[PDB]
């Protein structure tokens, strides 16, 4: 098991010394046990710990905590990102498969392309995924890698530079955090050369740097977002009935991403527009965040359900996602309190109460000095 | 023949017919007897402008002597359906279904020239055949009459009784008289 | 005279007539009396749109006073055959073979404007000659009559006997009454 | 508070050392009281003070001095820019929300796109905003950044540069002055690539340099002035009723700017044309500026109100903004004064009067040298 497991995961050393390193450490671990060498013999499934520890990858025979974390991660993501259930399922299945032991031999756990309208949880679902899993989030804004010279910095360093800080930004990050979430936001902006890098990643799972270091992408989740065809989504047709331009937007995605690139992707998820019912959930999310900011100032905020519904009708725009809702929260809740917080009754204590005035369809704010 | 005009642009010079150039500026001409074919052109133009700018106000120069009432409703339905406020102007004469579209414009945007004349009368139609068929077709015109009076009352603001008695016979209304009736808000002489 | 509308694309600007621009947006116009020539254009348009995007729905505005029964069937047969759902909007007027195409639209994608009117009646035809020839020609009118009611009953969902008695004479149905009848699912106040 | 505040604002160091930094420094501050160890015990308030100095960000618990400045910020700006009260409210309120603690978690203080006709104060309001707050103004002329290679400088250095200076003009500037006003004048002229660069600047409030340094835009007010649809508002519609043309500029904004860019923006304020009433105030501003120039020479200027009204009518043009007003003042007032200042009657200080005569409808100048 040691020789087979080591070559599969340990990729920085040759087979003879690599195997002995797992055998020597195994004995060291057994003798250091608090018990008086109860586990004198080195049995199977113990070596798996040593290779997992050396390779810094999750081990087999997942603990109850991890099992609970993966089972519980079916709704916990749905409590921060509402709707887009099909996208969450794809992320959890790839993670569940890899940890179960059923996974690609040389490919990563999963490669996804998150496209769709503006203001949907394409990125938030990725960011919250890393938090739920307790793993480091590797972010890479592709708007800085739009030129060919800049893309060379990801795989390695240009020969001209004499700086001692050689090595690529993506290879070094992966080595530092093999088990992590790799976010490539706005991948459509990046130069096509980047695709040649990802093509060998999703197919082989390893990207050798200029220095020669070997980076393993087996445990790293690959999620890239884009806004290809987004203009079609917000575009309105010349007719009485506005038509669904989602099909046309997909054609644009097929013009930027070659078939080989899409063929290697595990899935190509399309984020559906936010529904009215969903907006009410989004409002509660922003209201909670507002309360947290107020808690640092000892201020409490209570918003009536009627007021929450009114904020949704004003800020609801299917074409512009959920970012407009944030503006509504700033204009109707943050602004009246900012004046009161700096110069007003709400210096401390809070006890705020917001309610709708049906006669004038405008909210009434009540401030208590406490 | 229709003249052609040149539109200066940074990219280059574009050749447009006189009518198409005005369409670029949200100007639509409703001239001639209303028909199903000409109405589609006006309807297609309204939909095209909505896509280009669904917030800017459209303009409609009405210089028609009236025509098919049902074809005109295709234009009336589109005027209220689209978000843009379809301003209406009366050039020359306005008759049944011409005036109906002139008063269907958004409040504060309906206008008339000082010499523009408006005419309003009940729908005129005829059918011959069996007595049973005549009753069915006759009831339709009466129902359509009520719809015309009801719709005009909302825009003009006058009671149905006033419109019903006045629309029984042809009524000519000059620009100042029309403003009093409520067909148009004001005249364009000075703005 | 049809106006020319400028369409801007990343490749460049292309000038198209108003009708062609709307055709690019899957908007077909059924205007005038139904005929073989105008129906051929409608049929040809559906095939082109189906190939460009068979998934996307096609909209067929309908402002027609009726026409040839056989010409319309070409359009009707092409709507059910193609994969795209052919939506139908009754702007202004719908009559025999104009309303049949309106109800022929896909379920849940048939509409009528608030002030639109629709009528339905049995096919009208005649022949002169020997009594033997008149018998066969007369029998065909009944065949299409029975076949037409079977299709309308299928789309509207109402009993065959109800349509037979109603179709016998002319029946003018307003837009709200059409929803109760089953011709259209609702009124197109807004999307 | 130390671990929470440091990880949030201090993003260039790791948490164990970073947290201990605000602890060790807070101790030194505690023992350096004015007379003798006034406050031996350390409190959360002292930690916030230390964090605000290390990160060079505004501290919490805003002193009354700052409050007075914030409350009077709208009034002070109103004395300089007239007729754009809507823009001032957005800038002032966004600032107040940030200081009060209601700002975005990771986004900037405010992202605004000032689109309007010429000479309407699109850039003057942003320039004066910095002086009111006493913060550095980062003025970037985007007309220069019209080529793809030029945009690289904003986040890096040209390819093949061997010198030690691998910094960018936008990342370094923000690092030196984190609390500042970032002005991108005439951004529409710039290549579309620049828009992709600012996506992360609004959504995430961080920009990564080519070397890898991560800038912080959480306190930098982002203002972008654009003249989109300027030709459209200048031209008059072909119709009996002239059109507003304000909406046309917004449709061009949609074409030039991608939807993701516009969704990130907090608000798009359309500056309105200057009314005849407000032009009178502008004349007073120019005259006051002329008085400052004349006070240095030792000469005092006095202008009757009737003269000011005549000048306004001479230079009042809505389409051309307020720039023509300078030309009529330069031609009528500065030109005669210069002939005297340079050649007699104004070398030494002497009061001068400018009054209009109804008979001739022309200005009269009494030098009265002294
Ligand atoms: N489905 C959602 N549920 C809850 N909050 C959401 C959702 N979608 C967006 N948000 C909120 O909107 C912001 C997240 O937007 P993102 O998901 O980053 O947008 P995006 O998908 O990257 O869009 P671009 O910029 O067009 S690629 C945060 O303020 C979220 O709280
Ligand atoms: N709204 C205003 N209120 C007061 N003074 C103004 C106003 N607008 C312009 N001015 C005066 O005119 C000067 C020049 O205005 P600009 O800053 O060039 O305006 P702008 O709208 O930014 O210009 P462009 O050309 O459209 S970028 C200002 O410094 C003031 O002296
Ligand atoms: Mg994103
Ligand atoms: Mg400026």
């Amino acid at each position: 098991a040691a020789v087979e497991l080591a070559v599969k995961y340990i990729n920085d050393r040759h087979l003879p010394d690599k195997a002995i390193d797992v055998i020597d450490e195994a004995g060291a671990r057994a003798r250091l046990m608090p018990v008086s060498k109860r586990k004198k013999t080195v049995n199977v499934a113990d070596i798996e710990s040593v290779v997992a520890r050396i390779a810094r990858i999750p081990e087999k025979s997942v603990s109850q905590s991890d099992r609970d974390t993966l089972k519980n991660l079916g709704d916990r993501l749905k409590m921060l990102v509402f709707g887009q259930d099909k996208a969450i399922e794809a992320l959890t299945e790839a993670i569940k498969m890899a940890r179960a032991g059923l996974g690609h031999e040389h490919k990563p756990v999963g490669s996804f392309l998150f496209a769709g309208p503006t203001g949907v949880g394409k990125t938030e679902v990725t960011v919250q995924l890393s938090k739920a899993l307790g793993i480091e989030l590797l972010r890479f804004d592709m708007s800085e890698y739009m030129e060919r010279h800049t893309v060379s910095r990801l795989i390695g360093a240009p020969p001209g530079y004499v700086g001692f800080d050689q090595g690529g930004l993506l290879t070094d990050a992966v080595i530092k955090h093999p088990h992590a979430v790799l976010l490539l936001d706005e991948i459509e902006k990046a130069h096509p050369d980047v695709f040649n890098i990802l093509l060998q990643v999703m197919d082989n799972g390893t990207l050798t740097d200029n220095n020669g270091r070997k980076a393993d992408f087996r445990n790293v989740v690959l999620v890239m977002t884009t806004n290809a065809g987004v203009r079609e989504t917000e575009r309105k047709s010349i007719g009485l009935i506005h038509q669904d331009n989602s099909t046309d937007a997909m054609e644009e995605i097929k013009k930027i991403f070659t078939p080989e690139f899409r063929n290697r992707l595990d899935n190509i998820i399309w984020f559906d527009h936010l529904s009215t019912d969903v907006i009410h959930q989004v409002v509660d999310k922003f209201i909670v965040e507002l309360q947290v900011q107020l808690d640092q100032k000892g201020v409490s905020l209570e918003v009536s359900q009627e007021a929450r519904n009114w904020l949704a009708e004003k800020g609801y725009d299917r074409a512009m996602g959920a970012r407009p809702m944030a503006r509504v929260i700033q204009d109707n809740l943050k602004k009246p309190l900012a004046n009161e917080l700096l110069f007003g009754s709400l210096v401390d204590g809070g006890q705020v109460t917001v309610a709708l005035d049906k006669e004038k369809n405008e909210l009434t704010y009540g401030f208590q000095s406490a | 023949l229709v003249p052609m005009v040149i539109e200066q642009t940074s990219r280059g010079e574009r050749s447009f017919d006189i009518y198409s150039r005005l369409l670029k500026e949200r100007v639509i001409f409703l001239t001639g007897q209303v028909e199903d074919h000409m109405a589609n052109l006006i309807v297609a133009q309204m939909l095209f402008l909505e896509a280009e700018n669904p917030e800017k106000d459209i303009y409609l120069y009405i210089n028609s002597p009236g025509g098919v009432i049902t074809a005109g409703m295709s234009i009336y339905d589109t005027m209220q359906f689209i978000k843009p406020d379809v301003s209406t102007i009366c050039m020359g004469q306005a008759a049944s279904m011409g005036a109906f579209l002139l008063t269907a414009g958004a409040k504060g945007k309906r206008f008339c020239l000082p010499n523009s004349r408006v005419m309003i009368h009940q729908p005129l139609g005829g059918y011959q055949g069996q007595a049973t068929d005549i009753e069915i077709h006759a009831r339709e015109i009466l129902k359509v009459k009520g719809r015309m009076n009801e719709l005009m009352a909302l825009h003009t603001g006058q009671s149905l009784e006033q419109i019903e008695r006045d629309t029984e016979r042809d009524r000519f209304l000059s620009a100042p008289e029309a403003v009093e009736y409520g067909l148009v808000d004001s005249i364009l002489t000075h703005r």
